[PDB]
């Protein structure tokens, strides 16, 4: 079916080739052994092959191979051709990937905002970008249009932590209060008071948001009710980073300690000791908590045992950014280095340096199976080959990157890159750069 | 023990059971339908003799690859022999072997391997190339 239907219509009859004669199925069981790259070539072979290399189910897999899961359905030329929603979905990715990799930068949608201020946190939840700024506001943008949709005006202190979950923006401010927001109406539906110090960080998980603050206590808030279900007290210093998987609350405070909490019973299940300094970044896959300290190291902990699993050393400075995914850790470090680790093996898979290494501190990083996107004080957002660890190109290169221009944070969707760009000095008007790496399909 | 199976050619093959039961088809006919001589219409002695050779021998194995060094006719023959005999093993090896013949990019080259006439019109071929760009 579909493949059959194609033959009975295009009529690619008479083919003196091995696979054209093989029963449709077998020809497929054959082409299936080909990597997409090949299939694509095999598809340019002959109408017959093409029609085969187009077996929908054949790509539904090649896609689940590149983690597509969603086949795209484009939307009238001569001799019809039943395209595979998956082959196209796959190509879309290949192309998107390529558009990212060597795809010509289109001149990003500049989102002038937070004039003369720092976008202290960035949230990118499909088409909606939420820039948090120390200008006490947050702005919800359209990664699409690039137009500012709303400006979460409400905080009296600068916003320093933000979380979003479609229409639900949660901002943490120096003003000592989280604020739940309706990204659409931009209205503050809640003002979470309980934090006396600055709400530095906050990790939202479903209907709850654990917030970390300089007050040494994290607070689990019910994004819906606005209540503060719990208050994690056990941190001597300020909590710079927080991770909440809904089960536990991993925290990192300037107290060199990483506290694993069972929010429910406001009990510090674990006190991860190992960082000879302030733990700034945290990552937690529900199994491993990855603490990144100013102590230069990144400790991979076992949330269960609380036992340090790996003391990933290598960075020469403060590991600011840090993204954990599939036990693969990519740490952004002030050392201008980004590192990719196999937190399972503790191996430093890669180090993103090279002639095109970042010049100054790595401020943010995003990464998928293919690339590591790294922003830096050097005003450049670099695209790296996660796998090869090779620098690919600078997605962004603030002409001021060196004269004060900087890229604070970035968020990458599979198709676009949002970058909080700006500077302490008026050399880069604080804005968001929304690079779009989608393809015309 | 051992059982006898008859190729399409009409050639009976005394192939040890189990060794032949690698072909669930043969197996099915031996354990379910119970064929004194397992009639294999789709497989001639030539190829059946080859599948057995492959079976009595049980990523492309460091042997199957040689055993399949044969020409396309045979390969194709085995693809079916395997498919007909339902010998996932042989089938995977052979089919892959073909695939490998394709794994090398370049449509033009892929043809030089399977003959294949480029039956794409002016615009068509272009479109096909544009669609399977890389």
């Amino acid at each position: 079916t579909q493949v059959k239907h194609m033959m009975q219509v295009i009529e690619p009859q008479f083919q003196r080739d091995f696979i054209s004669l093989l029963p449709k199925e077998l020809a497929l069981y054959v082409l299936s052994f080909l990597e997409p790259k090949d299939l694509l070539q095999a598809a340019q072979t002959c109408r017959y092959w093409r029609i085969l290399a187009e077996d929908n189910l054949l790509w539904r897999e090649k896609c689940k191979e590149e983690g597509i899961d969603e086949p795209l359905h484009i939307k009238v030329i001569k001799p019809g051709f039943i395209h595979s929603p998956w082959k196209s979905a796959y190509i879309r990715q290949h192309r998107i990937d390529t558009n990212w990799r060597r795809g010509e930068l289109k001149s990003p949608k500049v989102l002038k905002g937070h004039d003369d201020h720092v976008i202290t946190c960035l949230q990118f939840c499909g088409n909606r970008i939420v820039s948090g700024s120390d200008d006490n506001t947050l702005k919800v943008w359209s990664a699409v249009t690039g137009k500012c949709l709303r400006t979460l005006v409400g905080h009296t202190g600068g916003v320093w932590s933000s979380q979003m979950r479609d229409n639900i923006i949660i901002s943490g401010s120096t003003d000592r209060t989280l604020k739940v927001w309706n990204a659409e109406t931009g209205e503050c539906i809640h003002t979470l008071y309980g934090h006396t110090s600055t709400v530095r960080c906050m990790h939202l998980h479903e209907k709850r948001v654990v917030s970390g603050s300089r007050d040494a206590t994290l607070r689990v808030w019910d994004i819906e009710t606005g209540q503060c279900l719990h208050v994690l007290m056990g941190h001597v210093a300020a909590v710079r980073c927080v991770q909440y998987d809904g089960r536990r609350v991993v925290s990192g405070a300037y107290d060199f300690m990483v506290k694993v909490w069972d929010p429910e019973t406001e009990t510090c299940l674990h006190t991860l000791q190992g960082h000879t300094n302030r733990v700034y970044s945290l990552q937690f896959d529900g199994i491993h908590v990855v603490s990144g300290s100013l102590d230069t190291s990144i400790r991979v902990w076992d949330v269960e045992t609380g036992n340090c699993i790996h003391t990933l050393t290598g960075h020469q400075s403060l590991t600011s950014g840090m993204e954990l995914k599939d036990n693969i850790l990519v740490s952004g470090n002030a050392d201008s280095t980004v590192k990719i680790w196999d937190i399972k093996t503790g191996q430093c898979l890669q180090t993103l340096q090279g002639p095109n290494k970042h010049q100054s501190a790595v401020t943010c990083l995003q990464f998928n199976k293919n690339f590591v996107i790294t922003s830096s004080d050097d005003g450049t957002v670099k695209l790296w080959d996660l796998k090869t660890g090779e620098f690919i190109r600078n997605l962004v290169t603030l002409e001021s990157g060196g004269s004060g221009g900087v890229v604070w944070r970035i968020r990458a969707s599979n198709t676009k890159l949002v970058c909080a760009v700006g500077s302490r000095n008026g050399t880069e008007e604080t804005k968001l750069l929304v690079l779009d790496f989608d393809v015309d399909m | 023990p051992s059982i006898k199976l008859q190729s399409s050619d009409g050639e009976i093959f005394e192939v040890d059971v189990e060794i032949a039961k690698q072909s669930v088809t043969i197996k099915t006919m031996l354990e379910d339908l119970g064929m004194d001589p397992v009639p294999l219409p789709n497989v001639n002695a030539a190829i059946l003799k080859k599948v057995i050779q492959w079976c009595t021998h049980h990523d492309i194995p460091v042997w199957d690859q040689e055993f399949l060094k044969v020409d396309q006719g045979t390969l194709f023959e085995l693809i079916l022999a395997a498919n007909y005999l339902d010998i996932k093993g042989l089938l995977d090896v052979t089919c892959k072997t073909v695939a490998n013949m394709i794994k090398g990019k370049t449509p033009e080259e892929i043809r030089k391997t399977f003959n294949i006439k480029n039956d794409f019109t002016e615009e068509e071929e272009a479109q096909v190339r544009k669609e399977n760009q890389w």
